[PDB]
């Protein structure tokens, strides 16, 4: 059939890179502070 | 997406390791050879 999308739910892929962005981000601050912090 | 990029480096360092481990072997147990 056709017309597949009733509503939208982008979000979903935004939030999939936000997320990778951000952990990567933030698992290598950790990882400064940690060698820092000893 | 994190799961999958691990995974993709993880694949690419074995990989680089193995590549490293193979060559080095290849080349110095045939030093004289």
């Amino acid at each position: 059939p056709c017309d597949s999308r009733g509503q939208r739910m982008w979000w979903a892929f935004l939030a999939s890179s936000m997320v990778t962005f951000f952990g990567g981000l933030f698992i290598i601050l950790l990882w400064r502070t940690l060698k820092y912090l000893w | 997406g994190p799961a999958s990029f691990l995974v993709s480096l993880a694949s690419c360092l074995a990989l680089g390791s193995g590549l490293t481990a193979c060559r080095a072997r290849r080349r110095r147990l045939r030093t004289a050879a």
